[PDB]
């Protein structure tokens, strides 16, 4: 029959949020036909025709009852008070991820209590490794999503309105009224179908928790919420992607950068070498302005465009570099994110070399060795990427030169070592690190480096690349040469 | 058919924060047709907005700018008292730096003489004759324009990034802006395609009309 | 007959942490963004300099509708119905309301550090045997020169005589909002590029450029000189003053270049007097 | 009117380690950053000199809201409510407890090192054969003259007579926070460039330069002298005293340059007395 509601991704007036709401409509109707395949089970005898990029609606009788049934079935609340969105497959989602998504949605969409009424704070002690950490969350009772149907349809005729409808920030993120004194007039307006899309946006977007590296996670529980909103190219592709991303563990969702969350949203995407892969998504950062802030405010929006090379590099980093340490304490499941992974990811998104300044972060900045230990755990990975770096070549040759020189020095010590006595190779290595760290200017450090190279003996590598290594020593700032010498000492493996 | 007038644009800082982004000063990558149309009206000293409906505008983006965020204690009309602290709110606004672009103006669809192209040309031949006010700016009032001059298609003799109307594009630029709310705002979906042409492809001629 | 006055002004070399942005528990990040060649430069908001000019106008007579209560650190408004014919601030910076509005007769871009920003910070632990929180603060600072560009339509002014106090204010800019307690950074001009023309477009927006990281030479950008030599941006309307005059006079062939026939003075006050005389003669003050 | 006092001060030559930043490993790095010519210079923070001025005001017997218990190494508040009318430190340095806040008359900048920092370090070790983890350590030091810039607003002072003790404190600055045990660096001035004008524009910020990259010479910068030549920065409002007076008097054609008709005194106390007399005459004290 004729469409009372018509929605197409190809429509010009739509924005990204309208498209993601359209995808939410697509998936919730898919889950509904999975739950209610037969027409008469569907309230108001609604009938949906779904295509790759079009969602098509027909029903019988007055609209009000039909959209009321649709809304009531779409958004629900379980006994525990957590959110229940039929678009997402709650059956195979565990309770921890349900708490995660519910907390996110009340923290970003239902930020205001004028739209929702909460229940009692429900605390449950979930068991991990013989530790019953008490998850404490505020249960809900009602929210404006369940009853937007009254605003969508006309009061007198119980039918969809034929004019623009004023919307609010809970429907469209970022759509606050700047001037409260002009609340009646300066309010965002939209057509009813786009209003329904803005109703159903929350299902598609995932939610992640951000941890400030400067802030000790022990002294600061995470409260910043990152909302990942993906650009829509096809309904089925987005649905499959979201259902795949449902599999991930909550400890993955805790990230240290917006780009990390964006890459995680596309981590489970299939890679096809014949198909040119390209995916785009938006990351919306929500954070309390101050300590006593009642509700979160949108503090950053950043676009991520991921191609094939960036994604495979990110998978390589994930493989080589260690995962998060799920520290668990008194109801305190802290998550230790590796800063390096994020640093690389950031540089990747920037398109700049991953090795922008790892050492700076690993040692200079990381005196505590929080990620320096990760360096120790992932030093090979660092080298791997450095190997990829062609410019590193010269420094790699210098690494081999210094390793040969220290091999010669250790051979000299072995010759000096008396029979029966244990040679202090560990003590000599510690002395090498201390002496290199002692060097305070270019002249002294170059003195020590040249003297050590001479004491090493005949070096094959320094003979083969005489001019290149000589020019590298002459040109490079002595701090850099010291850094790579320390890396050579740390990377020595006979 | 008379060659369409071409203007060279160079703005150090600009921000075309999108409409629905009222909580954040997050901006479009490209100047929207509505903002360009308004700036052209300001250049020709045309206060009325309905005078030059129908003019077709095409934008060629010479270099992709960088997006940067800045903090501002923007003032809002929340409380009746001006001195009340509720008026001042700290929020972030994104800016585009070193924006260089070329604009094609095709005023043949205009039904009122003289057309916008003729007015812009006459303004550029005789700067002293044109009477207007204010300082020419793109986006926010404080974001002045470094260089707007009459130029040919060969001014950079380089490679151009055009804004093309695509029904499956990413950007949603408005060509008519309703400042009060969002009723009369009209959107078109665009894309940035890297093509080596000195003349705009058809679609590029975004033609401004009243929302009715 | 429209008349405008555009100007690119470069400040001195000093240590500055002027504007800042939202902190991260530790560190008070000076806001920054990309610039020429993509290098990150520290910025100073346009509203900061407009606030500085408003404070200058209020500090020396020149009736202001938007008075700044120094004791309370708040902005009180004398007359809710803005009267640009009387108040200097409504005449220049304009106002907004729910008659209805008035576009400000002054537009200035945000100030830009002439040199790219490098990671620099300042430890800030407060003295005392007891070491509680709110200690070890970090203040990101920058040792560069700041260059900002402004433009005024003198015709749009309700009182044409109000251009001169703005000139004195820009010359004697009191203070851009910043950590004067830790980083007292003066904002008085050190080299000016003014142009008083009836043309709407002035191609002198950002002419001071040196890059060459961690340096203070601050040569005139090559593109500005090429634009001057081209034939446009008429040298007769140009006004060059400050320390850059020395480098211009040390340039080879400068005695024959078209830049020679531009109004050029080493002394800043002589520049200001000559420009003010020209403006007063042209506007009939 | 609106009188302000600006000055750039140079210290004597000696070994200084006054601003150790967050140390790494065993070496106590003193804070450093880039400056003129791109060479790393050592910085002493302005908060340290503000603390030194606070301590001077406390010691001389003035009220001072914040009392510093030397034996306890703790800071106490005489009254929880800041009263700039009664307390000198609240009047001058300002406050923010979080009325509530004051702008603060004294605005001071960082103390830069006139000579670039080579990287000299000093080893210290605990005596005795019994050696533990805390046995040996490295402390970074610098042999330099330090230079900082400050600016105060005479009108902004709640009591105008408070400008005299601050000048006396600057000329008699107590110890600036550092390591006095092993690097006792006196911060007493030995060459001043003071400006006391009604306009705000200041062109004396960091007007000192080194003759040789590693030397104790401390000649006046070329830019400052050239700007005095050109016509701005009126010599009648200039106040130069200290060791630089000898170098200025040994310059050629000094009797003809505008520097001749500026207030120059070999003895710093005489120049301070003259400037104090001028200030007391100007502000009716």
């Amino acid at each position: 029959t004729q469409p009372k509601i018509s929605l197409s991704l190809h429509a010009a007036d739509t924005t990204i949020m309208h498209r993601v709401g359209m995808t939410g409509l697509y998936m919730t109707l898919k889950r509904l036909e999975k739950q209610y395949p037969l027409s008469r089970q569907r309230g108001g005898h609604i009938s949906w025709f779904l295509t790759a990029d079009t969602i098509e609606l027909f029903w019988e009788g007055s609209d009000f009852i039909a959209l009321s049934w649709l809304i009531n079935e779409s958004f629900q609340l379980d006994d525990t008070g957590l959110i229940h969105l039929v678009g997402l497959d709650n059956d195979r989602i565990d309770l921890r991820q349900k708490i995660h998504i519910h907390e996110g949605i009340c923290g970003v969409f239902l930020r205001l209590n004028k739209f929702y009424q909460a229940g009692e704070i429900i605390n449950t002690e979930l068991r991990f490794e013989e530790k019953q950490v008490e998850y404490q969350y505020k249960s809900l009772t009602w929210y404006a999503h369940q009853t937007f149907a009254e605003k969508l349809c006309e009061a007198d005729t119980q039918q969809l309105r034929h004019d623009y409808i004023q919307i609010t920030s809970w429907l469209y993120l970022g759509g606050i009224v700047r001037h409260a004194r002009t609340q009646n007039t300066t309010k965002l307006e939209e057509k009813p179908e786009y209003a329904l899309a803005l109703l159903f946006v929350p299902v598609v977007c995932h939610y992640c928790l951000l941890h400030i590296p400067s802030e000790d996670l022990k002294e600061r529980k995470p409260h910043r919420y990152l909302v990942v909103i993906p650009e829509i190219k096809d309904f089925e592709d987005a649905s499959q992607r979201r259902w795949r991303l449902q599999q991930l563990e909550t400890k993955q969702f805790h990230v240290s950068s917006l780009g990390e969350a964006g890459l995680l949203y596309y981590s489970l995407d299939d890679i096809q070498p014949e198909v040119a892969y390209y995916q785009a998504c938006q990351v919306w950062l929500y954070e309390k302005t101050n300590k006593a802030s009642r509700q979160r405010t949108l503090m950053s929006i950043e676009e991520i465009k991921i191609d094939k090379n960036i994604l495979i590099t990110y998978q390589q980093v994930q493989k080589y570099f260690k995962t998060n340490y799920q520290i668990i304490k008194y109801k305190q499941i802290f998550i230790k994110v590796n800063p390096i992974r994020s640093l690389i990811a950031d540089n990747l998104v920037k398109g700049i070399h991953w090795w922008s300044n790892f050492w700076e972060k690993l040692v200079i900045e990381d005196s505590k060795e929080y990620l320096f230990n990760q360096l120790f755990s992932n030093r090979e990975g660092f080298i791997i990427m450095a190997e990829n770096s062609e410019e590193d070549k010269q420094y790699l040759i210098f690494i081999k030169v210094f390793q040969q020189a220290m091999k010669g020095n250790f051979a000299k010590i072995y010759a000096k070592t008396e029979e029966g006595k244990d040679p202090p190779i560990k003590k000599k290595v510690e002395r090498l690190r201390a002496e290199l760290n002692y060097c305070y200017d270019e002249l002294s450090f170059k003195e020590y480096l040249s003297d050590f190279l001479v004491r090493g003996g005949l070096n094959k590598y320094f003979n083969e690349h005489q001019e290149e290594i000589a020019l590298l020593i002459k040109k490079s700032p002595w701090q850099e040469i010291r850094i790579w010498s320390l890396l050579a000492i740390a990377s020595y493996k006979p | 058919m008379i060659a369409p007038l071409i203007l060279y644009l160079d703005v150090p800082f600009t921000t075309f924060r999108e409409s629905h982004a009222r909580e954040m000063g997050k901006t479009y990558p490209v100047p929207p047709p509505a903002t360009v149309y308004g700036m052209l009206l300001s250049l020709v000293g045309e206060t009325n907005v309905y005078r030059h409906c129908g003019v077709e505008l095409a934008i060629a983006m010479l270099s992709s700018p960088k997006k940067s965020r800045i903090l501002r204690q923007m003032r809002r009309f929340k409380n009746a008292d001006f001195s009340h602290p509720e008026n001042v709110i700290p929020c972030y606004q994104e800016i585009l730096s070193n924006l260089k672009c070329l604009i094609w103006v095709r005023s043949d669809e205009e039904k009122i003489q003289p057309s916008l192209r003729e007015r812009i040309q006459l303004a550029f031949d005789h700067p002293e004759l044109v009477r207007r006010f204010g300082c020419l700016f793109l986006g926010e009032s404080d974001q002045l324009i470094k260089t707007i001059k009459l130029a040919r298609e060969d001014y950079l003799e380089g490679v151009r990034q055009w804004a093309i109307r695509d029904n499956r594009g990413r950007l949603t630029l408005p060509y008519w802006v309703d400042h009060v709310g969002s009723r009369n705002t009209r959107f078109l979906r665009y894309r940035i395609e890297e093509m080596d042409r000195l003349s705009p492809p058809d679609l590029a001629w975004t033609m401004v009309q009243s929302p009715i | 007959p429209n008349y405008y006055l555009y100007g690119t002004v470069l400040t001195r070399y000093g240590l500055a942490s002027l504007n800042h942005d939202i902190r991260r528990g530790n560190k008070t990040i000076l806001q920054k963004g990309y610039w020429n060649n993509g290098k990150i430069h520290s910025f100073v908001g346009s509203s900061a300099i407009r606030w500085a000019l408003r404070f200058y106008l209020q500090k020396q007579g020149y009736l202001v509708n938007r008075v700044w209560d120094e004791e309370e650190h708040i902005n009180r408004l004398t007359s809710e119905d803005f009267d640009p014919e009387k108040f200097y601030d409504d005449d220049i910076f304009g106002f907004a309301l729910l008659p209805n509005q008035r576009m400000g007769a002054l537009g200035m871009n945000m100030a830009v550090s002439l040199t790219p920003y490098d990671g620099a910070v300042k430890l800030g632990a407060k003295s005392g045997r007891e070491k509680d929180s709110t200690s070890l603060h970090f203040t990101e600072y920058h040792a560069t020169r700041y260059q900002y560009y402004f433009g005024i339509d003198a015709t749009h002014l309700k009182d044409f005589s109000r251009i001169l106090p703005m000139i004195d204010g820009i010359m004697n800019l009191p203070k851009v909002g910043g950590s004067s307690n830790i980083f007292n950074y003066p904002f008085c001009p050190d080299s000016l590029v003014f142009q008083w023309t009836n043309h709407f477009a002035s191609y002198i927006s950002y002419c001071f450029e040196y890059c060459d990281p961690k340096s203070k030479e601050a040569k005139l950008s090559q593109e500005f000189i090429d634009e001057v030599e081209c034939g446009q941006i008429d040298p007769s309307k140009l006004w060059i003053g400050g320390t850059i005059v020395k480098d211009l006079q040390q340039l080879d062939n400068f005695e024959s270049s078209p830049l020679n026939k531009a109004h050029i003075y080493r002394n800043r006050n002589e520049m200001i007097e000559a420009l003010k005389t020209v403006i007063k003669r042209d506007l009939g003050l």
